[PDB]
DNA sequence: GCTTACCTGGTG
RNA sequence: CCCCC
DNA sequence: GGTAAGC
């Protein structure tokens, strides 16, 4: 995780994917000032294991395609450092049932 | 005191259709607008010939 | 000064049968006027 | 409305000729710095010139029309604030009797 | 003055005892009417409860 | 009782409907909206008789 | 069904493979070569030629002659022929795609301009979606303008590897009309690229390359976008309207084809002959023109291929373009047989679900019955009756296909029917039929009714059913549709029957009640004063069809037996019906005859009106539908009307001017009231006129004055209004309707009898339309009630001419809006429907679309059907912790807090029981846990939420059933209760699955219901409040289980359309304008229709963007804190603080020319430049509002100009606040330059885009230390403009609480989840501000659809319609033809999973009754014998 | 008379209340086709004419026109004409399918060109019935709901009976006070 | 950052 | 067109 | 005649 003040030069930004399987994440200091996950409107997003995901798809009889999606650049996806394919369990309060869990596939 | 002119009759502010409505000054505005449009769907005598 | 009332009735004109007919009669006469010039150009007399 | 009518269209020339005789100075001859106060006289949206005593001219015009000498349909307005006198000979104006 | 200026617009709303609220059951109702339907049928009347803050409609 | 003021064209009675238009030879000042670089406009729609 | 037996197997369409015709296929599928422009006349002989309009392609002359096939008109699909084009031509639909493909490939060798050797290209080639992939490849390859021979190797950048030579430079292609022009590179080589040239390089594109572009090797090769062999459509596509023998008008297409032909013959002639080559280009471009203009005749390139008439020629594309189009006008909607239409009339003597059908219509419309041994004799008789007697028949369809016409057949009198024959008989009493009222905005706009053949020409309907239809009897017309299968008629009767629609799932309340005459008469019948004597009592009883034949004992027996209205109306109410109410001053001995108490279908107390008998959620209707069923309920409508109607026919009711005439002294009171308010107005006028009127936070002295005036005049209308309404007696006919709830309101009484009130135009009182006056009848500058539109008289008194005109001005207001809104409100309705069409509840309780993508994991988050949802109170949530503990806590180990031995038999021995206390300890702990959780969910403490199973009623009914003795101890055990409830929770099943995902999902769905259940069946409550018996309590648990199960949604529910219509219908009623905040600028809101558009369009440039900033916890009560935060947020320019800026020639820096600035010099000097001085004066007030000082301002200028400008300034306490500037050929003009940038763009304090900030004092409900919810007000900053990002990281705010109407901005900063949350808040708020109510699940669903894709997907042609859903479905909305061309070029495959596709194909959709298959089980078929 | 409908006195309807006349005029011309090829007004017959209408030609006189005073119904031929496209073609005019009445006026004249011109007026009496629309001068529009004869109708002691029964529910919300003051 | 290309309620 | 909530 | 997503 690289926490920069103003900007990372495009010359340096090229080196980012150069070392697999290790992943580099760049966050601006200003962005990190407030933790958006703490917000009123932001529910609990939980990272699912490869096996937990396998089950979710099995149990609902789903293609990965048929799952609701979360952007890679999504403030919460960036916070959890979600990779493509990773599913997130979303626990929100419901005015209808008490609690309601959705799932989003990071694309 | 400054009056330059006097209205001949305020009822002359209405058209041909709204002139037929009895007591239109005793009705809710849209009732008069609605009857204006309706007398066209009526029938009586349009000409003696 | 404040912007002009583009919707004041005094600034509106109602074109009746007269000016409406005047509009056609001008273009119709000028169409015949140029048609007379066709006869005069074709003229060997 | 029952008593409204529409202006047929009169000739402005007899009014233009009457005005200049009644003290209206030509638009060429106008000197803005020599009379900025002066009322701009307008006939059918045409600035013709200026008038030094617009109050009298306005009365001489109204009584002239009331008599019959200027067609009853010709409209004349005096805007004291903008220092303007607008005259309409113009056809298509909706008008009522009072 | 600057502290007075900084405060935003209020808007009072004239209330009637005539209507009674649904939820709080209070007679602090502020209505307004509008021609929502054709000129054949009447206006609409949109009521607001200046007490609890609840909105409703009429024929 | 007939009123006239209409025309007879190929048997049918035709009414020429009064057409409302903006008057000519009139100077009008209008403020042009914020997206435009022009602030205000002085317009004259001028035609001769 | 397309006549005469075919031996071929009948199948349904499962898939549609879109593609493009190879020219080879057009020739392969052709029947005729087509070569003469001539259509007909064999020289002159009237009969079709061997060239156009077929040999062969089909027929005319209703003479079989269809080439060997020889099938004749109805049977024959036409057959296609072809025309071989002399030169290749571009297809209009693909001109752009061709450009783009040329822009991706080398125009010489046909290779792709980029490949695997480029990193950016690799990323694009990876793209799975062909449409997105081609868009990427193009964005990359367009710029590539050389076909590289070699490029740097994957490893070494210094070295290169040969890719695929050529090395040729590519053109810059521009479209010139229907031509493609290139510009290669002195000045550039400009040339038009030939069709042949393009075709050739398209033919040379590698399969791998064109498959990388959106194309298909089998179905759509790019080379096929270029036309070579044109298919001639058969006559059925282009019919020749024959005006009887030797007179036939051919179709526009026939004419166009002849032009294509003629242009082609022309070109072929010159090509073959001495080609002048500059003549060839003309005939070529002409052919191109006609071929283009045949498919599309609405090209941007103006010449619009006209008919010799001046008409423009109907392009094929034009036939398909929506509303009247092929898709929209013929496929989505059809004109239909078995239909009828007449004027509707009302009937009190028809059962809710009947429809009065005029005989003439009944004798026309015909249901086709199969001859069976059960109907053989009946049908035989109808056949005998013929087509002219009512119970009759029109046709007899034999085994032997052909139908016998009973009106003409020589055998019509004879006819011996046989089993299996169909008898087409007249529509008869009790046939289920679909009745409709357009515009069909709801599911309830179309309902199934039972026929009742009656005289006269009107469809007659029951008055109660008027409301769902939104019909009246002022000449409305209604539509009737006759089902023809024993199967479709079961759909109507079992799904769409009027009684089944009683409770609407849009609003979650009933949608039919008692109305007009009956509603008025029911109040009147049921007052204490109303008594009936024997004679009528008997006729009244006889009128109830279901009456038991038992004369009830009269309320009064003594020397005149009298029955009360209540007593006899109770006969119409079924037994076992219990309903309790309590209005204002209501006690069990109701003194006002208020509220309602019905015990075992007998009225104990209160007057019956709109509250009891309307479409209220707890009304007699609702309770009956729920407690007895739809059929018993529908019967009730009938009975109540039959009795009440009869009584009213006999009592009578009227209205006159007398009912408007309010009392003499009351008129005096009303006159002095208006005059009293008029005085206040004059006083506030004289105050304003003498510059004494004070500001108001709601700014402008003028705005402020108008507020006071407007209010005074409103208080006046309402004070006078009451005076009159209060003075009218309980006998006033107007009040009697107002009281019953049948018609009118208080306003109506005020306006008619007291005072009309203030007239408003554009939310403000009548403006000076003339110069400084409302009318020429007034003086100039008149702000008096009279001048600005206050109508002081009642409609009874009459309006003055002015009042008359002003009332007309404000009258017109509504009519304008309704006229304007109509299209916008309509198109919103359509878009919602088209976006949600395919959303349906599956057999796994999941909510999915046509692609099977999950939208909601459980319908509306709870899995419940909205018709089974009722607002219930979650007790636990409110009150003090003390009162909660009192209500629920049971402590057997404490003498004072044990259960009283009077409450239960177990009571004496239960004291001190440790084992049971452990159980009651669980009970209480869970109840607390619940209260904690409910207070998390609903933060405001709001207790009332719509939930399934009205528990109030179940307990209430159990008590009336078992005759509960509130003065006897219960046979229940604590275990009976504690464990009893625990077991019930285990059976409240929404989901079923033997795995943790499903089991957890189930636990969740039931969370909120169980909270209510536990809160209502607590040990202390059950015993001390309800006083239940074991038998009673068991019955309760049992019923809750049953009712809950009935409440879950049904797999097959077309939940999508439902939601679209539930949001659509209230949208229909919103306003364009509103102006509720007019007369107060610097307070602006978008609202109504415009805000609904901003939302659904995911509009980026919204009208009213706004942050609502909440203060940091312990600083929310401090006004001074909020002022400082305001200063930190609001964007403050230099211009904002500057009074004026000047330029002086001040040549001496040491000694200023300005005597004022003497003191400024003596400072910034005591411790070569420029003689030109820029001097700006600042406003102390401005500077002080934003907490600024001279130094801070000076330094900002010092940093914006660096070492270029010399800045000096006056210190903070000098009388005049000044800044002096000097620069470092010319000089003068560059200082005017510096002053412009200075003002226009120097940020002093604040966040950009936030242009105005205001302080507000919002009241907030929070729990007290004592537990109770308490109003704790707080300071809030309300912005004007958005920059959520920057304002969030501002110190002293609560960044956990911040909000914007810009959900698009929330989505960006906080994520899609928060985006959805905000979008819902926004969608809800538009509907709700209008007063309107839509059940959550509908808006929930819409918001979910707009969100599942990861971002915000607009309910527009750009939004939802550009998704991965099937072609045909998407073409049904908006981009019809364009969609189909793209479908063809990219070889799209439609799986026909969507509704729209099955509608286009005329197949049963997988919707509701189509969501499953039906099979015969031979196994059981045998067992049943 | 609920929800904007009204009860009408059938007795009054009999005695002539609200009965109307309805006229519809059908026009036709003998078409000219350059050189003498001209249409003819005649009663055609299946003996070479061959594209005739389904209604009766039987009501026509030898001039291909009906005598005024005759009754006409259904899709009966009211104007008889042939087209010489070759022998004859049918060009006849049936009375509007959904109509009936009495031939009122038939006029044989000439168009400015010099060809036979025919206009045919058909009269019918329309009597107030159940679905029929009626309205006062106050935007108070409605249909007839049912029609009661004098005996069933409510009555004043003076023996006066209403011709029409409008609903009290029409008044309060509409605030049609002028209607009440008119009355 | 300008020009294009799509759309605009229901029956009869 | 001419009609509709 | 209004909005946006093309070049
Ligand atoms: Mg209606
Ligand atoms: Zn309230
Ligand atoms: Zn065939
Ligand atoms: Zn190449």
């Amino acid at each position: 995780i690289f926490v920069y003040q103003n900007n990372i030069t495009p010359s340096a930004m090229k080196l980012v994917p150069s070392i697999p399987p290790a992943t580099i994440e760049t966050f601006n200091e200003a962005a990190l000032v407030v933790n958006i996950t703490h917000h009123e409107l932001v529910p609990k997003h939980i990272r699912l294991s490869s096996d937990e995901k396998r089950e979710l798809l099995k149990r609902y009889r789903l293609k990965e395609s048929q799952l609701p999606r979360i952007q890679r650049a999504d403030p919460v996806a960036l916070y959890l450092g979600l990779k493509r394919g990773e599913v997130v369990k979303i626990i929100r309060k419901s005015e209808t049932s008490g609690r309601y869990a959705s799932y989003r596939i990071c694309m | 005191t400054t009056f330059t002119h006097c209205e001949i009759h305020p009822s002359m502010i209405l058209g041909v259709a709204a002139s037929i409505i009895p007591f239109p000054d005793h009705n809710q505005s849209p009732r008069n607008t609605y009857q204006s449009a309706m007398g066209k769907q009526a029938m009586g005598v349009f000409l003696t010939n | 000064k404040d912007q002009d009332d583009r919707d004041h009735f005094g600034k509106k004109r109602l074109d009746l049968a007269g000016p409406l007919l005047a509009q056609l009669f001008k273009t119709l006469f000028k169409k015949l006027t140029k048609d007379i010039f066709r006869y005069m150009q074709r003229t060997v007399e | 409305s029952l008593m409204s009518c529409i202006s047929v269209g009169t000739d402005p020339m007899p009014i233009i000729t009457f005005l200049s005789e009644w003290g209206m100075e030509p638009l060429e001859d106008y000197v803005p710095h020599q009379s900025p106060d002066a009322t701009r006289v307008f006939v059918n949206g045409v600035w013709h010139g200026v008038h030094r005593n617009p109050a009298r001219l306005m009365e001489t015009l109204r009584t002239l029309r009331r008599k019959g000498d200027i067609n009853p349909e010709v409209s004349m307005i005096r805007d004291i604030r903008e220092k303007e006198l607008k005259i309409f000979t113009d056809a298509g104006r909706v008008y009522r009797p009072l | 003055q600057n502290l007075y200026n900084a405060q935003g617009a209020t808007i009072e709303r004239s209330v009637t005892d005539r209507f009674t609220c649904g939820k709080c059951k209070e007679k602090k109702v502020s209505y307004y009417q509008l021609q929502t339907r054709s000129a054949a049928a009447p206006l609409t009347t949109f009521c607001t409860c200046e007490a609890c803050g609840n909105r409703w409609k009429f024929s | 009782f007939d009123m006239g003021g209409y025309f007879i064209i190929n048997g049918s009675e035709k009414v020429l409907i009064a057409q409302e238009r903006s008057a000519g030879n009139i100077v009008q000042v209008f403020k042009k909206a914020a997206p435009s670089p022009i602030s205000h406009v002085a317009e004259i729609r001028s035609a001769l008789e | 069904v397309g006549q005469q037996y075919s031996s071929a197997p009948l199948r349904t369409v499962k898939e549609v493979q879109f593609g493009l015709f190879s020219p080879e296929e057009v020739r392969a599928i052709s029947v005729a070569k087509i070569r003469f422009p001539e259509t007909m006349d064999e020289t002159q002989t009237r009969a079709k030629i061997g060239g156009l309009n077929d040999p062969r392609l089909g027929s005319i002359d209703r003479n079989l002659k269809c080439q060997t096939c020889q099938e004749g008109m109805n049977e024959c699909p036409g057959h296609f022929g072809h025309i071989d084009l002399a030169k290749p031509v571009f297809h209009v639909g693909f001109i752009a795609k061709i450009k783009k493909v040329c822009e991706c490939v080398c125009m010489h060798c046909g290779k792709l301009l980029l490949d695997e050797h480029n990193e950016l290209m690799r990323q694009a080639l990876a793209i799975k979606d062909s449409k997105k992939r081609f868009a990427a490849i193009w964005t990359l390859c367009k710029t590539k303008m050389v076909c590289e021979t070699d490029v740097p190797s994957e490893d070494d950048p210094t070295q290169l590897v040969s890719r695929g030579g050529c090395g040729n430079t590519q053109p810059t292609i521009r479209k010139d009309g229907l031509k493609l022009v290139g510009s290669w590179k002195d000045e550039p080589e400009l040339r038009v690229l030939s069709t042949e040239e393009i075709l050739n390089i398209f033919k040379h594109i590698s399969v791998k390359d064109f498959t990388s572009l959106g194309f298909n090797e089998v179905f759509s090769r790019p080379e096929w976008m270029i036309l070579t062999c044109l298919p001639v459509p058969p006559p059925p596509v282009r019919p020749s309207i024959s005006f009887n023998e030797s007179q036939r008008g051919e179709d526009d297409l026939t004419f166009k084809l002849a032009d294509i032909l003629k242009a082609n013959i022309s070109l072929e002639t010159l090509e073959h002959n001495g080609a002048p080559h500059h003549a060839i280009e003309e005939a070529e471009s002409l052919l191109q023109f006609h071929v283009a203009t045949y498919m599309d005749n609405d090209i941007a390139g103006q010449p619009q291929a006209l008919q010799k008439s001046g008409r423009p020629v109907k392009s094929i594309r034009a036939r398909l373009k929506g509303k009247e189009g092929r898709i929209r006008g013929n496929l989505m909607g059809k004109r239909v047989d078995f239909s009828a239409r007449t004027v509707i009339s009302g009937d009190p003597n028809l059962e809710l679900d009947q429809v009065g059908v005029p005989k003439s219509i009944a004798k026309t419309l015909t249901y086709p019955e199969v001859v069976t041994p059960y109907n053989i004799d009946r049908l035989t008789q109808l056949v005998r009756n013929g087509p002219n007697e009512h119970p009759g028949a029109k046709y007899v369809i034999r085994d032997s296909g052909d139908r016998i016409d009973l009106r003409y057949s020589k055998r019509a009198g004879d006819i011996q029917l046989q089993y299996g024959w169909k008898v087409e008989r007249h529509i008869m009493d009790n046939d289920p039929v679909l009745f409709n009222r357009q515009p069909s905005l709801h599911k309830m706009s179309m309902m199934a009714h039972r026929v009742k053949v009656i005289p006269y020409s009107t469809f007659r309907l029951n008055l109660s059913v008027t409301s769902p239809y939104n019909a009246d009897f002022d000449g409305d017309e209604m539509n009737l549709h006759v089902p023809q299968s024993e199967e479709t008629r079961a759909e109507l009767s079992q799904l769409c029957a009027v009684p089944l629609q009683i409770v609407s799932p849009q609003s979650n309340k009933p949608c039919m009640g008692i109305v007009q005459d009956t509603l008025c008469g029911i109040r009147k019948l049921t007052l204490r004063d109303t008594f009936i004597e024997l004679d009528q009592v008997l006729n009244m009883l006889y009128w109830v069809p279901d009456w038991d034949g038992v004369i009830p004992t009269p309320a009064i027996i003594k020397p005149k037996p009298l029955w009360s209205g209540k007593q006899i109306l109770s006969v119409a109410i079924p037994n076992g019906i219990h309903l309790q109410r309590f209005d204002e001053g209501t006690t069990l001995l109701s003194p006002k005859d208020n509220g309602m108490l019905i015990i075992d279908g007998q009225i104990i107390f209160g007057v019956v009106e709109k509250k009891t008998v309307g479409s209220s959620n707890g009304g007699l209707i609702h309770v009956v539908t729920r407690e007895k069923g739809p059929q018993v309920c529908a019967k009730l409508f009938g009975n109540i009307q039959k009795v009440v109607n009869f009584w009213l026919l006999h009592n009578g009711f009227s209205t006159g001017i007398g009912d408007t005439i309010a009392d003499g002294p009351t008129m005096r009171e009303i006159t002095e009231t208006i005059a009293e308010a008029k005085k206040k107005v004059l006083d506030v006028t004289k105050e304003a006129q003498a510059n004494l009127l004070t500001a108001k936070h709601g700014m402008t002295l003028r705005e402020s004055f108008e507020d006071n005036v407007v209010r005074f005049l409103n208080e006046a209308r309402d004070k006078a209004g009451r005076l009159a309404e209060v003075n009218l007696k309980d006998l006033n006919n107007v009040k009697q309707m107002v009281m019953a709830g049948s018609k009118g309101s208080f306003i109506n009484i005020a306006q008619m009898s007291a005072c009309v009130g203030q007239q408003s135009v554009e939310g403000k009182r009548i403006a000076f339309g003339f110069v400084d006056r409302t009318l020429p009848h007034f003086s100039k500058d008149d702000y008096s009630p009279e001048s600005k539109g206050f109508v002081e008289n009642s409609y009874l008194r009459g309006l003055t001419p002015q009042e008359f005109f002003f009332h007309a001005m404000g009258g017109r207001e509504g009519l304008i809006d309704t006229a304007v809104k109509t299209a916008e409100t309509g198109y919103i309705q359509r878009r919602l429907v088209k976006a949600l069409e395919d959303i349906m509840v599956h057999y796994d309780n999941t909510t999915r679309n046509s692609l099977g993508n999950v939208i909601q994991f459980i319908y509306g988050e709870d899995g419940m059907d909205a018709a089974h949802i009722e607002k219930q109170s979650l007790d636990t949530i409110g009150g003090s912790d003390a009162a909660f503990e009192k209500r629920y806590r049971v402590d057997l180990l404490n003498t004072d807090h044990t259960l009283d031995p009077s409450l239960l038999e177990s009571g004496s021995e239960i004291l001190g029981d440790l084992k049971l206390q452990v159980l009651l300890d669980e009970e209480y702990k869970q109840l607390v846990k619940d209260r904690k959780f409910l207070r998390e969910v609903f933060v405001d403490g709001e207790a009332n939420w719509p939930l399934p199973v009205n528990i109030r009623r179940i307990i209430q009914n159990a008590q009336q059933t078992f005759h509960i003795d509130h003065t006897k101890p219960s046979d229940l055990t604590i275990k009976d209760i504690v464990l009893g409830v625990k077991d019930l929770q285990e059976n409240l099943l929404v989901l079923r699955g033997k795995n943790e995902i499903i089991q957890n999902a189930q636990r969740d769905a039931v969370t909120l219901f169980c909270c209510l259940l536990r809160s209502r069946l607590a040990t202390r409550r059950v015993l001390q409040e309800y006083r239940l018996t074991k038998q009673a309590f068991d019955w309760v648990l049992s019923n809750i289980e049953a009712q809950f199960l009935r409440s879950v949604v049904h797999p097959g529910e077309m939940v999508g359309v439902l939601a679209a219509q539930s949001i659509g219908e209230p949208a229909t009623q919103m306003t364009l304008n509103t102006f509720h905040f007019a007369g107060v600028a610097s307070k602006k809101v978008t609202s109504g229709v415009p805000r609904l558009k901003e939302i659904l369009n995911v509009a980026k440039n919204m009208k009213t963007p706004s942050l609502t900033v909440y203060l940091e916890p312990g600083h929310a009560a401090d006004q001074e804190q909020a002022k400082l935060i305001r200063s930190a947020i609001e964007h403050t320019t230099l211009k904002s603080v500057t009074i004026a800026s000047e330029i002086y020639y001040d040549p001496d820096p040491r000694s200023t020319v300005i005597p004022e600035d003497e003191e400024i010099i003596q400072l910034h000097f005591s411790l070569q430049q420029s003689p030109w001085l820029l001097r700006l004066e600042l406003d102390r007030a401005a500077m002080n509002d934003k907490d600024l000082t001279m130094g801070q301002v000076g330094e900002r200028i010092k940093q914006t100009f660096k070492n270029d400008l010399f800045v000096i300034w006056s210190e903070d306490n000098d009388e005049k606040l000044i800044i002096r500037c000097r620069v470092v050929a010319e000089e003068d003009h560059m200082l005017k330059k510096i002053e412009n940038t200075m003002l226009e763009n120097i940020t002093l304090r604040g966040v950009e885009n936030i242009e105005r900030v205001v302080m507000m004092k919002y009241d907030r409900k929070v729990p007290s230390p004592t537990g109770e919810y308490v109003k704790e007000p707080e300071w809030v900053l309300e912005t004007d403009g958005v920059n959520l990002s920057e304002v969030m990281t501002v110190p002293g705010i609560d960044p956990t609480r911040i909000y914007t109407n810009s959900f698009i901005d929330i989505m960006e900063v906080l994520g899609i989840e928060a985006g959805r949350a905000a979008l819902y808040k926004e969608v809800y708020n538009v509907i709700a501000s209008d007063g309107s109510y839509v059940n959550y699940r509908h808006m929930a669903l819409l918001v979910d659809v707009m969100t599942t894709q990861g971002g915000l997907t607009s309910v527009t042609r750009h939004g939802f319609n550009r998704s991965n859903t099937g072609a045909l479905m998407r073409c049904s909305f908006e981009e019809t033809v364009e969609i189909l061309f793209e479908a063809g070029a990219s070889a799209e495959l439609d799986d026909c999973r969507g509704v729209s596709e099955n509608v286009i194909l005329g197949q049963m959709a997988p919707i509701g009754t189509g969501a499953f298959d039906v099979m015969i089980d031979e196994e059981s078929l045998v067992k049943y014998m | 008379n609920q929800e904007d409908s009204m009860i009408m006195n059938q007795s009054s309807i009999d005695r002539g209340l609200f009965r109307s006349l309805f006229f519809r005029s059908y026009m036709d011309q003998e078409k000219k086709y350059g050189m003498s090829i001209t249409e003819t007004f005649e009663k055609p017959q299946r003996t070479n004419t061959l594209r005739m209408k389904h209604g009766t030609y039987d009501k026509l006189d030898d001039d291909g026109l009906i005598a005024p005073g005759v009754r006409v119904s259904g899709e009966d031929v009211i104007i008889g004409k042939t087209t010489p496209i070759s022998s004859k073609r049918d060009a006849s005019t049936p009375l509007r399918s959904t109509e009936n009445g009495i031939v009122d006026q038939v006029l044989v004249t000439t168009n400015q060109d010099g060809l036979k011109f025919v206009k045919v007026r058909v009269r019918t009496t329309k009597i107030p019935q159940i679905g029929d629309k009626f309205a006062s001068r106050h935007g108070q529009k409605g249909t007839i709901g049912i029609t009661y004869r004098r005996e069933d109708m409510p009555f004043t002691a003076e023996g006066i009976v209403p011709d029409l029964i409008i609903n009290p529910h029409a008044i309060p919300s509409r605030m049609t006070v002028a209607h009440l003051i008119e009355c």
